[PDB]
């Protein structure tokens, strides 16, 4: 491993900064690169810095590369949700495709949301096609919220969405069992809010 | 500059051939094949510098490499291991040193297929009370008894991919955690605004394209063949 | 009026082996070699570091170790570019430096497998004419980089001037001595006189009759002393009997008027 | 591929019993590849130096071999020469002139 990148992994509250680092012992190094990766997808190009001494900026990303320290950081300003991504220094040693690429193993950057306006909540949804079906969805709570694991009984993890144009976020997770099982009970594992509403 | 990868995601069988292709429509002279797994960078397998030629990179064990014309590199695995499963990058380039990448090929090779199981897939419509909460209603998409865990859940209304107020969970669950070969399930769900639910001409559909076997896979069991296909649940809005 | 040349030569037998060896002329008397054997370069003169620092000097070579590394990896990549169309063995040649003038032109030549085809011009690579068009590629490739083009230009330009400048300040003795040609004789009739010991490289060798040029004196190549002095011989073709009254004849900047006459 | 010259001379005039050098310059060779040994009566001569090899104009290369030797009446004195556009080693002996 000629290419080392840190902090491995962090977590940062949405609109806080943060400051990736990648140190490198390849020889020589014409140029550097920072891509953005989502969870499954692909290679997204941030920024190539050039010079012994450069600076980059791309939107509320910035960079810094110093050849003589071999050494580069990523500045990610204002941190927003989809900043959650996996981030790769990559370092290629020539100025033309006679070059080898020399990879980081990258940085896991997850953002956790702000959530303004909570209104944490347990409802019912009942299947389509056969309305004796139903699970459990528990919305709506903010992001200082656990959600824990009967190995009869289903629920997932906590995610967040955003509806873009309305600009609002909202986590939730969801919990079924056919074997007894109401949407009262299904929760009962975790430590919920207070004031959580539960209907009917 | 735009590089194409296919298939997109592959389960197969140790032992059997597995090629995976490339294509790239730029007329560069330059390929190169790459793996991504966890805690290593990406590490190149084979390259060319045109048609007719392949070069070994830094890992080319297990892989033999073919560039037939200027277009297509494609990266042959001729006796699969388990130890080839990983996501697989192409990359094209000219006489520069930057190498356009494609959008990754995902490869599980098995040990053997007799679990490999397509999910059934529900959907469940809004809460009466969430909407009359909080004006908005999420739907719930259900994908059970699945194996292996190689699914793409999507969510489309009247024809056109949504991605707008969606979540879906970012790994599957075991049904069985117990069992070796647990099937898995999937959860997500779409939020959209009262009105737009109440709209009955809005089509709601979850999608879940299911990777299993291919149509030359051999199959010896009573049940069907569990082959890579769409399994969808569906609903309308209502006043 | 001085030719500073870096002489580099590189043979690649297969895909796993190859060298690269260099030697760096100031006239002719031999200021650096760099065996493929070293890391380093090293000074053949005491004054081989010219009115470079000590830090200079470092930064220089070290330039020129990730230049031997890389330039090596670069060819064998190149072959695999060009396969089938060219092959192992190769010899790769750069002849590089500068032509110092009062009040300079620099240059850099590479052959390959002995025929000169590539000279470094302006501010990229290019082909001279002869040269194979399957070449080209390569040449682009090479000007795609930018790096190394502002890199080699500076070393064109600017460094390698200044450099020789300094060069000829610190080697002044060593480049302007006079040593003294010896000089004996010999037949087998064919008359050979023999000049060895003299430096600089100007001379003049004529068989005489009392003060008569024989014209029929036939001058050999220079050929070099291990010392860094120089060997020639002059011949001349005569009938038996009639060696009596022939002379040698040497005159060299180093005797300052007295020549050197052998008579037979 | 060209045939190496070899040419065979003495450092110093020859005179019998009197410490000398012998040169051997071997010149106009592509490739640069070869083996040179100085021959004392046929014999390897043990502690043959040798310069750096270089080229000159034409590209083609030149090195010079050299050795400390006393000659004699008796004793020969060769310069052997093995290279690939030779079928067979080219030896040049010493003319006791040079
Ligand atoms: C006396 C000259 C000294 C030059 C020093 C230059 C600086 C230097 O080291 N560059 C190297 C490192 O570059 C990297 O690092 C530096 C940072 O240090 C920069 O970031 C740079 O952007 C980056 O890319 C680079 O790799 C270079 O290409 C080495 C070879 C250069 C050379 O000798 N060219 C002439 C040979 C022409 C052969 C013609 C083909 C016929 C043979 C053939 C063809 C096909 C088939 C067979 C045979
Ligand atoms: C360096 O000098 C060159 C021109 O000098 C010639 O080429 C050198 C490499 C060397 O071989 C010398 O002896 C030659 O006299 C400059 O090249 C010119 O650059 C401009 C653009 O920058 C271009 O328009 C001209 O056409 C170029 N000249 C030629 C002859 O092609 C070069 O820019 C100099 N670079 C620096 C960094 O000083
Ligand atoms: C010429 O020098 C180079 C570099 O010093 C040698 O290449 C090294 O060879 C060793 C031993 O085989 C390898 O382990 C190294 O990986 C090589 N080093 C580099 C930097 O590539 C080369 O062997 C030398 N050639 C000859 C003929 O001696
Ligand atoms: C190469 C032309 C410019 C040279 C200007 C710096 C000369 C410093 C002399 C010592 C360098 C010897 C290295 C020779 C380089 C080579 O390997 O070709
Ligand atoms: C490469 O060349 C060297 C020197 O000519 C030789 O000894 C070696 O065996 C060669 N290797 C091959 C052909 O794999
Ligand atoms: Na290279």
């Amino acid at each position: 491993t000629q290419v080392e990148q840190s902090p491995q992994s962090l977590v940062v509250r949405q609109g806080e900064n943060c400051v990736l680092q990648c140190n490198y012992s390849v020889t020589p190094d014409n140029h550097l690169r920072w891509f953005k990766q989502d969870t499954g997808k692909g290679l997204v190009s941030l920024t190539v810095l050039v010079d012994q001494k450069d600076k980059t900026s791309n939107g509320r990303y910035s960079a810094t590369l110093d050849k003589d320290a071999k050494h580069s950081t990523l500045h990610i300003t204002a941190t927003l949700l989809d900043d959650t991504a996996t981030y790769i220094c990559v370092v290629g040693d020539r100025g033309s495709a006679l070059g080898r690429l020399h990879f980081g193993a990258g940085t896991q950057l997850i953002v956790i949301p702000d959530i303004q306006n909570p209104d944490p909540a347990v409802y019912q949804l009942r299947d389509s096609k056969s309305s004796d079906k139903s699970v459990c969805l528990f919305t709506d709570f903010d992001s200082q919220t656990n959600v824990s694991q009967d190995s009869d009984v289903y629920i997932t993890d906590k995610c967040v969405l955003d509806m873009r144009s309305m600009d609002f976020k909202s986590n939730s997770a969801v919990a079924w069992s056919n074997k007894d099982f109401a949407c009262a009970n299904a929760f009962n594992n975790s430590i919920i809010p207070e004031d959580t509403f539960f209907p009917s | 500059a735009a590089v194409t990868q296919s298939p997109r995601n592959k389960v197969a069988v140790t032992g059997g051939k597995v090629t995976l292709s490339c294509n790239q429509t730029n007329n560069h002279n330059n390929m190169y094949w790459y793996r991504q797994d966890t805690g290593h960078g990406l590490r190149l397998i084979h390259y060319s510098y045109g048609a007719g030629s392949t070069e070994k990179g830094d890992i080319p064990d297990g892989y033999k490499a073919s560039r037939p014309s200027q277009e297509n590199f494609s990266l042959i695995l001729e006796l699969a291991t388990p130890s080839q499963t990983s996501v697989y990058f192409c990359a094209s380039g000219d006489e520069g040193y930057t190498q356009y990448f494609g959008p990754g090929t995902r490869l599980l090779v098995l040990e053997d297929l007799r679990n490999v199981t397509p999910p059934k897939v529900s959907l469940f419509e809004p809460s009466k009370a969430e909407i009359s909460h909080t004006q908005k209603a999420t739907l719930v998409c259900l994908a059970t008894g699945f194996y292996p865990d190689h699914v793409e859940l999507s969510w489309w209304v009247n024809g056109k991919e949504v991605h707008s107020g969606v979540c879906t969970d970012p790994q599957p669950l075991k049904e069985q955690p117990a069992l070796n070969d647990s099937r898995y399930s999937l959860s997500s769900r779409l939020r959209v605004s009262a009105t737009f639910w109440q709209n009955p001409r809005n089509h709601f559909r979850c999608q879940v394209q299911f990777y299993g076997l291919s149509e030359n896979d051999e199959w010896t069991q009573d049940r069907a063949k569990p082959v890579t296909q769409i399994v969808s649940a569906e609903a309308w809005g209502r006043a | 009026n001085y030719t500073f040349r870096c002489l580099q030569m590189s043979s690649f037998a297969n895909r796993s082996w190859s060298r690269t060896d260099s030697v760096v002329w100031l006239g002719d008397l031999q200021t650096h070699r760099w065996s493929n054997d070293s890391a380093t370069i090293s000074f053949t003169k005491p004054w081989s570091q010219g009115k470079l620092s000590n830090q200079q000097w470092e930064k220089l070579q070290h330039m020129f170790q990730v230049y031997r590394v890389s330039f090596t990896r670069d060819i064998q990549e190149l072959v695999k570019m060009m396969s089938p169309k060219e092959d192992y063995p190769i010899e790769i040649q750069l002849s590089a430096g500068c032509e110092m003038y009062p009040g300079s032109e620099s240059f850099l030549h590479v052959a390959f497998q002995g025929k000169y085809v590539v000279r470094f011009w302006g501010t990229s690579w290019q082909t001279v004419p002869g040269a194979p068009s399957w070449l080209d590629l390569p040449i682009k490739v090479l000007n795609a980089d930018q790096g190394t083009s502002a890199t080699v230009q500076m070393l064109l330009n600017d460094t390698c001037p200044l450099f020789v400048r300094g060069l000829l300040e610190a080697g002044k003795s060593d480049l302007e001595k006079q040593e003294k040609p010896v000089a004996w004789l010999s037949s087998v009739r064919q008359l050979v006189c023999h000049v060895s010991g003299f430096y600089p490289k100007p001379v003049w060798v004529m068989w005489m009759r009392g003060d008569q040029e024989q014209q029929g004196t036939h001058r050999g190549d220079f050929l070099p002393n291990a010392d860094e002095t120089w060997y020639l011989q002059a011949t001349l073709d005569v009938e038996a009997g009639e060696e009596a009254g022939l002379a040698c004849r040497v005159k060299h900047s180093s005797l300052g008027g007295q020549d050197i006459i052998l008579y037979w | 591929q060209k045939t190496p010259q070899i040419q065979v001379y003495s450092r110093h005039p020859p005179e019998n019993g009197k410490p000398n050098i012998l040169n051997c310059y071997v010149t106009q060779f592509h490739p640069p590849h070869i083996e040179i040994q100085m021959l004392k009566n046929g014999k390897k001569i043990p502690k043959v130096e040798m310069s750096d090899m270089s080229f000159s104009k034409d590209w083609s290369f030149y090195i010079l071999a050299h050795t400390e030797f006393t000659p004699t009446e008796t004793d020969t004195y060769a310069c052997r020469v093995k290279h690939a556009s030779m079928a067979e080693p080219k030896t040049v002996y010493w003319d006791r002139d040079m």
